[PDB]
């Protein structure tokens, strides 16, 4: 057990951190525009199933 | 572990519908394919057995698999009434074992035939030439009644593997309310 | 063939600075836009002057 | 495209004057294959020939961003001047000056300046006592000049 | 008739029918009461306007009226279509 | 030719736009806008653009790493 | 119902490549797969398909396979990597339907409860618009037929996504006549005379064969009602279809003056901008 | 190291695939495995292309399920083609498209099962209709940096690499990756059917059923848009008058001073459409 | 395991940070020292009761 959760570690180890921010409004069914916390504005896209 | 594709027949025709043989008819060719399909799976893992039927439409219930779940599953609530098809049910048996994968595996087919069919010679003895020219052994494992003393079966098989043939068989039944394991004592010997 | 001049917008960018005053030796001083100042360099075809 | 325009000279090498008349506008085509074999149309035609149009059309030729269509220059430029020596063209020093300053280079590619060695094996072939010829004295085409030129 | 200059007026009606005057006008209104016709009533000349027959089952010389009349179109729309292709064509290319 | 040429210019925007806010032009194709990461620079601009959609202030979509009017 | 079906190229293709795929046995195949899509609306969506074992023999021509547990795994494997997409139906080849092209819907009604079909050709010798698609409904008839359950035709096209445009209109390369305008169109427009007079030569086709043969098939209900429904609506009349042209007068009037006055004057300015960049660069010139 | 002669073939429905499942899954790269045929030395042919599926949710993570590779190529020995596996793809959806850290380290596992096993990425972003963009390469070792690595035979494909290109990092990149050409082989009879459709199915079913609808557009719905054409055109003009004037005013034709323009060839072309689709009406009404 | 959590901490420079909140949806959302928030939904090696905000 200690290797299954220490193990679920080692797969864990790998995932990547993600910018956090808002959404300004939409501009078409794919362009979406949004605002980053920390300084510039982006212009951005979705998911397939958000 | 020798080489084939056992394709089970079921009888759900409609004279399988009383109970002559010992509690129902299909129980007892349900425990025969019990008893044939942990035979050929001791005979080969590698070889897989799917089902197949006689009844208002030759149905492929179970896709050739090695596996027995489904076949477990398949023999409850076979809808035991129908017409007996044998003519064209040699047909969808062959093309379904042409829809293999391994075709130097064997196409051994077993039959039930617990009815009196309605075949016409010539249709069985261009089936016997088809086969013939078809590389197929099929023993007919024959149950219930039909025409007494069963006929163009006979006909059938003698027609089918004349000169070194070897390869086919016929289990005709016997007309005696006996026990299913006394109908496949000689069967599970040889063919 | 102008059109197919395209890779001259993929390459990079350009600043705008302000200047202050130049010196010698062919140099200026220039105090960009967010930043501190730089002593840089002119190109071939401009003057000094 | 590029064989299209390549056998312009294989089967116009009778007279000289017309390629470049023809291929003045294909010089400077869209992609660098037709500018390529257009290249070596000129160099195959103007062969055996001191033309002065052919060298005016292919002398901006060594300059596009395209490697090998500076190197199908450099083949072409050295197919102007067999055997030429300063009253031919001016243009002997003024392109041995060149391969050798496009070898010497670093920074240029390889198949950029394969063709500098390339013409330089090809100015100095034969130490300069033999030359190639479509043509002989009995208007008969010469076999296998046509042949090894164009499977070279 | 053959439903091009079809529109009735109430004589034939009350000749065929053999009914009075002021009854052909229940009798027409109740077939598109019915939608057995889908027409329409002027009544200065009381003509009862057609624009509309039932199917009826194929005969004869409904197969041949059938052949001859669609042939007769089909040619027809050929004919002007070779010639809007044939006049425009090259500028197609 | 020039129609596949046109579209093949196309692939600049696709989905890493960055939003500036124009600020001059010098004159025909070429500009200065001033992005939102504080800076500001001079850029080329793309012959896609109908002129008249710009030059009094307009956020406008800029290309991240070649930095230019898209 | 279903208001049409939208089929993208990447089926048709994988199509196209499983008659690749059998046509080395040759001898007596016809192409028969399972359709992949998505019910988005009463407008059907399609995205992936796959394949089937499928077999036909001469004798007792009643003899059809569909392999359930294929379609078990493989869906399994389809659904474990894309539980957006799953099944909305089934296709064949389609040189036309044959009599045992209803057993194949009628086994596959238990996955979909509307089980769409569709028909292609793998030989594009169609100058109609292929992938067509029936559905089958029921139309129980006057003459007190039990249940006649026939297939019925929705309409059907070639849709567009993003990635298959570039996919596709990068795959061509070869022909671009359109500069899309007033030309555009005119290929299509020698295209939809031409293509009614193919489906009027199949009209006129098959009246001719229904006296002949079929011992009197002539159709019975559907051609006497829809007959009469084309019997019912050539109209040629005078009284005011004359009076629609002085509507076309004003159609020509609009585009006439347009033309005449801007176009003229645009070109004219053009002209002024050319002769005097043509003259004062003549001046600094020669 | 020893090179050959670079050269990949595709399979049509190949490319789509590549696109369609790089697409649905797009901000994470995701892994698909490549099917086909090692002919020779120097080509390969890939014919089928089969996605794998995904796992937790992290970026450029990849594995090979040997169950599924036996089940799926057991539906395929069940289909009518049985071949085998030539290589695998994924993508690089923000970029200019080269194998990063997580890439080389599958490569370097899965190189020892087969040599020319080439790894791919399609890019559904960086390609709007005038690029595939294909992108293929093939990894070097380390321990033949005493040998050299430059026979490259048919020198074409090299120049030919070099052209499209771009980056500091893919120039940082010719180092462990060298590419190979890829092209483009096809059918006729798909090319014409493909022909088919998208140059008859882009017009619509019967063919006459939207032209006849553009004739009902002719009569109800364009002089509504008559009348904003005939709007634009006096309203654009009174302002467009003053322009040759101002031309005569400022210089012979200097730089931009202002936003508007002339405008009105556009206008003009839908009052073609007017036109053309009024000249319908006779054509389709008629006979 | 630990030659994988060797590859990890072997990199000495340990960017600090505050905990904004902690979601569940089991994931924490996070403001570096240079003020640029960010999200991740594995919270790594630590244990959401020594967590706080
Ligand atoms: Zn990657």
């Amino acid at each position: 057990k200690q290797y299954e959760k220490s193990e679920n570690d080692l797969k864990a180890l790998q995932s990547v951190g993600q910018i956090v921010g808002e959404v300004l409004k939409q501009l078409t069914e794919e362009k979406f525009i949004v605002k980053a916390t920390n300084g510039p504005r982006y212009v951005v896209g979705c998911r397939r199933q958000l | 572990m020798v080489l084939e594709s056992t394709m089970v027949c079921v009888d759900n025709s409609e004279y399988m519908r009383n109970g002559d043989f010992l509690p129902t008819r299909l129980q007892a060719q349900q425990d025969a394919v019990n008893i044939v399909c942990h035979s050929k799976t001791r005979s080969n893992p590698e070889n897989n057995v799917g089902l197949i039927t006689l009844a208002n439409d030759c149905e492929v219930l179970t896709t050739l698999t090695p596996d027995t779940g489904r076949i477990l599953s398949k023999l409850h609530t076979v809808q035991p009434k129908g017409k007996i098809t044998f003519c064209t049910g040699i047909r969808v048996a062959h093309l379904a074992l042409k829809h293999r994968q391994g075709k130097n595996h064997k196409m051994r087919i077993i039959a039930f035939v617990g009815s009196p069919v309605e075949d016409n010679e010539k249709d069985l003895v261009k089936l016997a030439k088809r086969l013939k020219k078809e590389k197929v052994n099929v023993d007919i494992i024959n149950f219930g009644e039909e025409e007494v003393n069963t006929e163009k079966l006979t006909a059938f098989v003698n027609t089918l593997n004349g000169k070194d043939g070897t390869g086919s068989h016929l289990v005709t039944v016997p007309p005696g309310p006996s026990l299913a394991d006394a109908l496949i004592s000689s069967p599970i010997l040889a063919g | 063939l102008l059109r197919e001049e395209l890779q001259l917008l993929q390459e990079q960018g350009s600043y705008v600075g302000e200047v202050v005053r130049a010196m010698d030796k062919k140099k200026v001083l220039v105090k960009v836009h967010p930043e501190g100042k730089f002593v840089v360099d002119v190109d071939k075809n401009i003057d000094i002057n | 495209r590029r064989a299209a325009v390549e056998s312009l000279g294989f089967i116009l090498f009778r007279t000289p004057e017309q390629c470049p008349s023809v291929v003045s506008l294909l010089s400077e085509s869209y992609n660098p294959h037709v500018r390529y074999g257009a290249a070596m149309a000129l160099g195959i035609c103007c062969a055996g020939t001191g033309n002065k149009e052919a060298i005016n059309l292919l002398e901006p030729m060594t300059n596009d961003p395209v490697n090998y269509v500076r190197q199908g220059a450099l083949i072409a430029s050295a197919l102007i001047m067999i055997q030429q020596t300063e009253i031919t063209c001016p243009k002997v020093n003024q392109f041995r000056q060149l391969y050798s300053k496009v070898i010497n280079d670093k920074h240029d590619d390889v198949m950029a300046k394969f063709g500098a060695i390339l013409a330089q094996g090809i100015l100095d072939a034969g130490g300069h006592n033999v030359t190639i010829s479509l043509q002989s004295r009995t208007g008969h085409t010469h076999m296998p000049s046509v042949v090894g030129v164009l499977v070279f | 008739r053959p439903a091009n200059h079809r529109q009735l007026t109430f004589e034939e009606i009350a000749k065929s029918a053999k009914i009075t005057v002021n009854e052909v006008e229940l009798l027409v209104m109740k077939a598109l009461s019915v939608g057995l016709v889908k027409g329409s009533i002027d009544e200065v000349d009381k003509r009862v306007h057609m624009t509309w027959v039932q199917p009826r089952v194929l005969d004869l010389q409904q197969i041949k009226g059938m052949k001859d009349r669609l042939e007769f179109w089909c040619t027809d729309v050929k004919s002007m279509e070779m010639l809007v292709e044939h006049q425009a064509h090259d500028i197609l290319t | 030719e020039f129609l596949h040429a046109q579209e093949e210019v196309k692939r600049i925007q696709s989905i890493p736009l960055v939003i500036g806010q124009f600020l001059e032009a010098v004159d025909q194709n070429t500009a200065i806008v001033g992005s939102t990461t504080g800076s500001n620079y001079y850029v080329r601009i793309l012959s896609t653009i109908d002129r008249e959609l710009l030059k009094p202030n307009a956020s406008v979509a800029l290309h991240k790493h070649s930095n230019a009017l898209v | 119902a279903v208001q049409k079906v939208v089929v993208h190229p990447l089926v048709l293709l994988s199509v196209v490549d499983h008659f690749n795929r059998i046509g080395k046995v040759g001898n007596q195949k016809r192409v028969v797969g399972v359709l992949l899509g998505s019910w988005q609306k009463k407008v059907l969506d399609v995205s992936n398909s796959f394949a089937v074992p499928f077999d036909e023999d001469d004798k007792d021509d009643s003899v059809w396979f569909l392999d359930h547990d294929y379609l078990e795994n493989m869906y399994g494997m389809f659904k474990k990597v894309n539980a957006r997409e799953r099944i909305v139906g089934w296709y064949h080849t389609g040189p036309k339907l044959h009599k045992n092209d209803i057993a194949i819907n009628e086994l596959m009604k238990r996955y979909c409860p509307n089980s769409v079909l569709v028909i292609i050709d793998v030989k594009p010798k169609d100058l109609g618009l292929p992938t067509e698609a029936y559905i089958s409904v029921e139309e129980v008839h006057d003459d007190g037929t039990p249940t006649s359950k026939t297939f019925e035709h929705v309409t059907s096209e070639i849709g567009a996504e993003e990635a298959e445009e570039v996919g596709v209109e990068h795959l061509l390369r070869d022909i671009k006549d359109t500069t899309v305008g007033t030309l555009s169109q005119r290929i299509t427009n020698q295209v939809h005379g031409l293509k009614g007079l193919n489906s009027k030569l199949l009209d006129i086709r098959s009246y001719l064969e229904k006296v002949a043969t079929g011992k009197l098939p002539i159709n019975h209900q559907i051609i006497y009602q829809l007959q009469d429904v084309f019997n019912l609506l050539p109209d040629v009349s005078l009284q005011e279809f004359v009076k629609a042209f002085y509507l076309k007068t004003n159609d020509q009037m609009v585009v006439v003056y347009l033309a005449s006055l801007i176009r003229s004057v645009v070109a004219l300015h053009n002209l002024i901008n050319n002769k005097i960049a043509n003259r004062d660069a003549e001046k600094k010139e020669g | 190291a020893v090179d050959t002669a670079e050269q990949v073939y595709i399979s049509s429905l190949a490319l789509l695939k590549m696109l369609k499942h790089g697409r649905a899954g797009v901000p994470m790269e995701v892994m698909g495995l490549m099917l086909g045929e090692f002919v020779d030395d120097y080509t390969v042919r890939v014919i089928d292309v089969f996605a794998m599926p995904q796992s937790g949710t992290g970026v450029s993570v990849e594995a090979v399920d040997p169950v599924f590779q036996a089940k799926m190529l057991d539906m395929l020995k069940q289909t009518g083609r049985p071949e085998m596996v030539v290589g695998w793809y994924h993508s690089h959806p923000g970029f200019g498209c080269w194998l990063s850290g997580v890439d080389i380290n599958t490569q370097q596992s899965f190189e020892a099962l087969s040599e020319r096993a080439v790894a791919v990425v399609v890019d559904p972003i960086q390609s709007v209709k005038g690029k595939v963009v294909i992108d293929a390469f093939r990894l070097i070792n380390a321990n033949m940096m005493v040998l050299g690595h430059e026979p490259r035979q048919t020198t074409s494909n090299l120049g030919h690499l070099n052209k499209p290109s771009i980056q500091a990092l893919i120039h940082g990149l010719n180092r462990h990756y060298y590419s190979i050409t890829i092209n483009y082989r096809k059918n006729e009879l798909e090319q014409k059917m493909l022909l088919n459709l998208h140059k008859k199915s882009w017009m619509e079913g019967l063919t006459l059923q939207d032209y006849s609808e553009h004739c009902k557009h002719n009569e109800s719905v364009v002089k509504e848009m008559l009348e904003l054409a005939k709007n634009y055109n006096k309203a654009v003009e009174e302002e467009d008058k003053m322009t040759p004037e101002q031309l005569a005013i400022k210089n012979v034709g200097k730089q931009d001073p202002k936003r508007h323009l002339e405008e009105h060839v556009d206008v003009l072309m839908t009052s073609n459409i007017v036109q053309c689709l009024a000249a319908m009406l006779d054509t389709v009404v008629f006979k | 395991e630990n030659s994988e959590k060797i590859k990890v901490n072997k990199t000495l420079p340990y960017l600090v940070s505050n905990v904004i909140e902690l979601l569940d949806v089991k994931c924490a959302v996070i403001k570096t020292s240079t003020r640029q928030t960010y999200f991740l939904p594995v919270i790594g090696l630590v244990d959401a009761e020594k967590l706080k905000p």
